[PDB]
């Protein structure tokens, strides 16, 4: 029955006013169903007759679809949403399962009828209006109202989730114990108390529920666990996600691959490794929802090696605030990262990973931090504090690179944790020019249009060199010019470029690169023995650039 | 109080709705902090918790704003001002007296309490509201909606500005010389007087609030010198200089000049009359970098000259009312950080640099978010408005810690950028 629950007085948006969408009659018996429901209805109050001295309309339909046992009504209220106020977004963020404690007993109470049990606000009702059609075209007009919370309007879930939250209170209060969460119909009743008592609160949230107008599954309970719940598997001390199949073909077009993908982030919550850097890598460069992509060998390989653990059940453990939050970070390879929090050893509260940023050149050791990163806000989302982190790197390592990043930062507390890969420094460059060292004005330039370029130096010590390009833009070409001086500079060397863009590409002291390139002027920047950069301005900077500017 | 006082009629903006905005994450401990606040200020009637048919949400945070044992709610109407106070710049405009900048002392202190007692137009507090947050997302966050001028709410100011001037004006009777500046929840009482004298001015006024009418402004230290205590005294008259010199030196080398040539050259762009090319010409070679030169003579004139026109100011700089201002720091090193107030490439209206410490409890973070609020007060000072700082900091990086050390009432509003690079030699 409907409840003496207050209503939420509703609006329409400003101006606007009630929806007039005028009914198709239709089909006789079908044309009497609603009637044999809507009386029904009408019967335990949930709608109510009206005469036309006032209001608008909706379209009434009636289908049946099921193994059929009975047909059911149905309003499409979207004209009427369309003009109704904004409510409190219901599901801003689901919580996520590895911050939930863990309780004894756990049931769940399917409060079913919901939305027609709560009332609705008395001036908002003449909206809701409908008509179901005549025996044909003789209309006698079967008009009614809707005082419940119609099946599909805006404000219901809300208004509804709302009521409810009210209804629990006294219960909530009279019993600190037992904490309830609501989602959607479902109330999840967890707690620690013998499975005798702990059936007792329920029957009591039970009974108290049915004494305004709702009621709750009376096999007494309604409990699976574990609960399949948005893509989890919920158990009352575990936690995962079972049906996680990344079916194969012969055949991958952006489609498929796409849903694979999102199949195998989801996963790696709790699956400790899974890889994603190679079969997205493909996507971008497209939006052919249907085109076919030939999938790669690293591909090929990666969805392997996410069968293989894929292949064995993992679990997850609940969240213990008695103790501490420990993350750490370990780095896997193609700038890839993952990651797992724990407050106990073979257990995991969950797991994740950290994909690499921009196309371009980046670092081990800034990436390393944005995954403490990355970790520290989802840690504050779930648990609520950040956790202790055990990471690859030592104090010494790390120290160095912010206090020479031009950028703040600010890592909270960690432990070095010996556990290879290592994060480290590759190289470094002087920070004074190098007496004794060669000094090589190197400099380039190309076609914009033709696309062919040159790259060279000229030292002091009067060598010189210049080397043709194809395929190459003006900045391809300067770091070339770079390129070629290390190559050719003994073990200590000082490189001049006019280039703003292959200096700070370089000083940034990128550990790699998707620019082959780049990849060789590390190469060697590694190898040599100490390296000075120097900046000098383009043309009217026609320093020792004087020769290099046109000869090159 | 216990006082319906007739309330201002307040309508946002043209066709403009509420503020919608994400009610950031925060620490258990935090939201208990809030929790409990809230819990009072229900009480004492300031608040109150609505339904789902209030869409509107404005973010909160809790800070301690005088490192105190608790907390304190912070309100970051940054949005909900947008939409009304733009027509409460106008509607209620608060103007700027552009002398206080000129003053010896400027002590500033709180005021926002007095707002408390304003009943706020009821078909306005659908707007006021904001959410605490739950971990984890468990439960729905509590809703409240606001009954009194709230404190961030640059509307309140604006409608007791009226409550205000009275109170104040048996003051400025007498002390006529000392501008009182109200910006939002603060008041800036500036001074010409010695420190002492100053210093004493203001628990003068202090307590002439307090006993007039009952605002309540606070006390510095609590009659005690620990050699870790301070008030809050500003010293703009203090305020302006050339922290861009070129090295002077004996002896220069190729790299010496060369990275000279380079700042030099760059210098142009926001000095006019500046030309490098016979002291750069002394380049042109191939020559090592160590190997030592001396200046040339066309050269020598150069230094020596531009050296000079590194102490006269830019001209077409002038303050634009009707654009805001931009604020760009830059890390320096070893707790330094130099920053830009510009409103258009190049044309800095002021340049300095904070640094206040580098090894012990220097934090890359806990500076920033201290350097800019410091460079914040200034232009309230200054232009009476706060900046747009461009942060060099990575955003969810800022995003969780600025909360940590930010002390001040207001927020300003910053964005995030890739890397300043030549423009750190801007030291
Ligand atoms: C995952 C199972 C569970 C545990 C371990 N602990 C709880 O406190 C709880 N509820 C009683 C309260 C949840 O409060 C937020 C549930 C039920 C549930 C069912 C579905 C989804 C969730 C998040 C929890
Ligand atoms: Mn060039």
């Amino acid at each position: 029955p409907i409840s003496p629950i207050e209503t939420v007085p509703v609006k329409l948006k400003p101006g606007m006013d009630g929806p007039k969408v005028k009914q198709w009659p239709l089909t006789e018996e079908k044309i009497k169903a609603l009637v044999e429901i809507c009386t029904e209805m009408e019967k335990e109050g949930k709608i109510s007759k009206i005469g036309p001295e006032n209001p608008y309309n909706t379209p009434v339909f009636a289908i049946k679809k099921k193994d059929s046992t009975k047909w059911r009504k149905l309003v499409d209220f979207r004209e009427l949403n369309k003009r109704t106020q904004d409510f409190w977004e219901v599901q801003l963020g689901i919580p996520h399962p590895a911050g939930l404690k863990k309780k004894k007993s756990v049931t769940v109470l399917d409060v079913g009828d919901a939305y027609f049990s709560v009332p609705l606000d008395e001036d908002f009702r003449k909206y809701t209006a409908f008509t179901i059609p005549s025996i044909n075209n003789e209309t006698p007009g079967i008009r009614y109202q809707y005082n419940v919370l119609p099946q599909g309007w805006k404000g219901s879930p809300a208004i509804f989730q709302s009521s409810m939250t009210k209804i629990l209170e006294p219960f909530k209060k009279q019993n600190p114990d037992i904490v309830i969460y609501q989602y959607m119909d479902d109330l999840y009743v967890g707690s620690d108390l013998e499975i005798g008592q702990h059936r007792t609160k329920i029957e009591e949230l039970r009974q108290h529920l049915l004494r305004w107008g709702l009621t709750t599954p009376d096999k007494k309970h309604q409990k699976e666990p574990p609960f399949l719940w948005m893509g989890y598997e919920l158990h009352p001390d575990k936690w995962t996600v079972q049906p996680i199949v990344l079916p194969e073909k012969d055949s991958w077009t952006v489609n498929d691959i796409q849903k694979l993908v999102g199949k195998l982030n989801w996963a790696s919550q709790i699956y400790p490794g899974i890889k994603v850097r190679q079969l997205s890598k493909l996507l971008r460069g497209t939006k052919a929802l249907t085109e076919v992509i030939p999938l790669t060998e690293e591909a090929e390989l990666e969805l392997a090696e996410n069968r293989e653990i894929l292949k064995e059940p993992v679990h997850g453990v609940y969240y213990d605030p008695s103790k501490d939050l420990i993350a750490e970070i370990q780095k896997q390879g193609q700038g890839q990262w993952t990651y797992q929090i724990y407050q106990e050893p073979f257990k995991n509260l969950k797991t994740g990973k950290y994909a690499r940023m921009r196309g371009a050149h980046t670092n081990d050791v800034k990436q390393l931090t944005e995954a403490v990163q990355k970790i520290t806000t989802e840690s504050i989302v779930i648990w609520g504090k950040t956790p202790k982190f055990k990471l690859p790197i030592q104090k010494e390592t790390w120290e160095t690179w912010w206090t020479e990043y031009w950028q703040a930062t600010w890592i909270p507390e960690w432990e070095f944790v010996n556990t290879p890969p290592l994060v480290k420094l590759w190289y470094q460059l002087e920070k004074e020019p190098i007496v004794g060292a060669e000094t090589f004005y190197v400099d380039g330039a190309a076609n914009r249009e033709t696309k062919l370029g040159k790259a060279g130096y000229v030292t002091n010590k009067g060598r010189q060199k210049v080397v043709p390009l194809t395929n190459t833009t003006n900045q391809k070409t300067e770091l070339q010019a770079i390129y070629l001086a290390l190559q050719d500079s003994g073990l200590e060397v000082n490189i001049v470029t006019d280039s703003q863009y292959a200096l700070g590409i370089i000083q940034a002291q990128p550990d790699k690169s998707e620019s082959e390139l780049v990849n060789q002027i590390i190469e060697q920047l590694i190898k040599k023995e100490k390296v000075y950069l120097a900046w000098v301005p383009a043309h009217k900077g026609i320093g020792g650039n004087e020769q290099v500017d046109k000869l090159v | 109080p216990i006082s319906p006082i007739e309330t201002v009629p307040v309508k946002l903006k043209p066709g403009m709705d509420g503020p919608k905005v994400k009610q950031w994450p925060l620490t258990e401990e935090k939201i208990k902090a809030l929790v409990e606040i809230c819990t009072e200020m229900e009480k004492e009637g300031k608040i109150s918790k609505i339904g789902p048919e209030n869409p509107y949400n404005t973010p909160v945070f809790a800070i301690k704003k005088k490192d105190s044992t608790k907390w304190r709610k912070l309100v970051d109407f940054r949005e909900l001002n947008k939409r009304t106070q733009d027509f409460w710049e106008v509607q209620l405009g608060i103007p700027h007296p552009a002398g206080l900048k000129k003053k010896k002392s400027v002590t500033v202190l709180d005021v926002g309490d007095a707002y408390f007692s304003v009943p706020l137009d009821e078909d306005f507090r659908k707007y006021t509201a904001f959410t605490i947050p739950s971990i984890n997302n468990e439960t729905p966050g509590i809703r409240y909606q606001y009954n009194v001028l709230p404190q961030g709410w640059k509307g309140s100011p604006a409608i007791f500005q009226s409550s205000m001037t009275k109170i104040l004006e048996p003051f400025k009777k007498q002390n006529p010389d000392i501008v009182i500046y109200q910006y939002m929840d603060d008041l800036y009482v500036g001074s010409d007087l010695e420190i002492g004298q100053h210093r004493t001015k203001i628990e003068e006024l202090r307590q002439h609030l307090l006993r007039w009418g009952l605002t309540t402004p606070d006390k510095k230290h609590q009659k005690e010198p620990p050699f870790l205590w301070m008030g809050y005294e500003l010293h703009p008259d203090k305020w302006t200089v050339q922290p861009i010199v070129l090295p002077e030196k004996d002896s220069w080398t190729v790299n010496d000049i060369q990275k000279l040539v380079g700042k030099l050259n760059w210098a142009s762009q926001i000095y006019p009359g500046i030309k490098v090319r016979q002291l750069s010409k002394l380049l042109r070679g191939t020559k090592a970098l160590t190997e030592v030169i001396p200046l040339t003579e066309e050269a020598e004139l150069e230094l020596a000259e531009n050296r000079e026109i590194l102490k006269e100011p830019v001209h077409g700089v002038y303050y634009d009312p009707s654009k805001d201002l931009i604020a760009e720091i830059q890390k320096q090193g070893q707790g330094q950080w130099t920053y830009q107030i510009y409103q258009e490439p190049f044309k800095n209206l002021k340049t300095g640099k904070y640094a206040r410490m580098r090894g012990a409890h220097t934090n890359d973070v806990k500076q920033l978010t201290e350097a800019v609020q410091k460079i914040t007060t200034e232009s309230i000072v200054i232009w009476g408005k706060t900046p747009k700082f461009k942060l060099p900091i990575q955003k969810e990086t800022w995003e969780t810690w600025w909360t940590e050390y930010w002390q001040a009432t207001w927020i300003p509003e910053w964005e995030f950028v890739n890397t300043p690079p030549l423009v750190k030699l801007w030291y």
